[PDB]
């Protein structure tokens, strides 16, 4: 139960469509800035390497 | 004088490649003070004094 | 009389939105994202220097929580910096990892009484 | 800067227009054959500057300048002054912003605005 919105009160026949999609953690915990976009230096100035988790995403 | 030339004779003569010319040569070029050789080339200077400095990164805006 | 508020210059795109900018949008804010961070190291810093909300390093934490909580509108990112981080928590938070000093400010009497 | 050879006369000719009949029409100085042109342009070149022939380290003229720096700003990770600044535009946009570039050693950053 939660309080509804007027973007879901309009399609009441389209309840069972809508579907919240959180993005946590293994331990369901916040995602760090570790796991998405790892420094590296390439070359003269450092870049962010993307991960396959990020790909995923 | 004598004071002007001891800082003349005892000049650190290793000059710069293209940029700086000499470190008695701008000595000279300074003293020299009415010698107009020439209007070829004149340098201004245009100070960035105003009111930019009140927003972010005003100077380098005007700039 | 308080500083400049005034934001930076929007990024316009020339291009129209064809739905791939904002997913590479939405996963831009997992990562380059401190607000609580900021608040949380600027909070740490006043109790432990003199002269508070007025030194060079508590101005810069409140010059850049302007752009950290403006993310949604602008994106900019808020870049907290290295060399401002105290290496060491007071003893409101309590979090094991840094090691507590003992506090002596306005909040430390005040936790000391509860 | 076209050059055509005359069929068995061996000479240049040149770019003469007719007045009645509006047609290019290449003639030869000696043999006078006429002849239509198939391109229509008597001109073509990769114009550049050239004001400065073989005086780039004899000169102190520059062709491509240096970027400025300026001593206002701190770096992130390095926590230095003196990063210089530009404009340039990034994957598309209405306009120029300003860019940063930390000209100090073994530091490595540069950051938007
Ligand atoms: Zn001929």
């Amino acid at each position: 139960l939660e309080t509804a919105n007027y973007v879901v009160k309009n399609f009441a026949e389209h309840v069972s469509d809508f579907m919240r999609v959180t993005f946590v953690e293994e331990d369901w915990s916040k995602l760090p800035a570790n796991a998405l976009s790892v420094n590296s230096k390439e070359g003269y100035f450092v870049k962010p390497s993307r991960t396959n988790i990020y790909n995923r995403v | 004088a004598c004071a002007l030339s001891e800082a003349a004779y005892s000049a650190l003569d290793q000059p710069i490649s293209l940029l700086e010319t000499s470190p008695l040569l701008n000595l000279k070029n300074v003293l020299e003070c009415g010698s107009k050789k020439g209007q070829r080339e004149q340098t201004m200077s245009l100070y960035l004094s105003e009111y930019l400095s009140k927003k972010k990164h005003g100077f380098e805006y005007g700039s | 009389p308080p500083m400049d508020y005034a934001g930076s210059r929007p990024r316009l795109m020339d291009h129209d939105v064809t739905l791939e900018e904002i997913h590479k949008f939405f996963v831009d804010y997992m990562i380059s994202d401190t607000l609580g961070v900021i608040s949380t190291a600027h909070l740490v810093h006043a109790d432990r220097d003199p002269e508070k909300a007025r030194s060079q390093k508590c101005l810069e934490l409140a010059n850049l929580h302007s752009r950290a909580v403006d993310f949604a509108k602008t994106g900019a990112p808020a870049e907290m910096p290295y060399a401002l981080k105290p290496r060491e928590f007071p003893d409101f938070l309590e979090r094991f990892e840094k090691p507590t000093y003992i506090s002596e400010s306005v909040f430390g009497k005040l936790y000391r009484a509860v | 800067s076209t050059m055509k050879f005359c069929r068995e006369c061996n000479n240049i000719l040149y770019p003469k227009e007719d007045k009645e009949q509006k047609i290019l029409l290449y003639a030869c100085r000696n043999c006078d054959h006429q002849e239509v042109a198939d391109n229509s342009c008597v001109y073509r070149n990769e114009v550049h500057h050239s004001v400065s022939e073989r005086t780039q380290i004899l000169t102190d003229v520059a062709s491509d300048p240096t970027l400025p720096r300026t001593k206002a700003v701190r770096c992130s990770k390095c926590q230095h002054r003196e990063a210089v600044f530009f404009q340039a535009t990034a994957r598309g946009e209405e306009g120029m912003t300003l860019f940063f570039v930390c000209c100090n050693p073994n530091c490595g950053h540069r950051w938007r605005e």
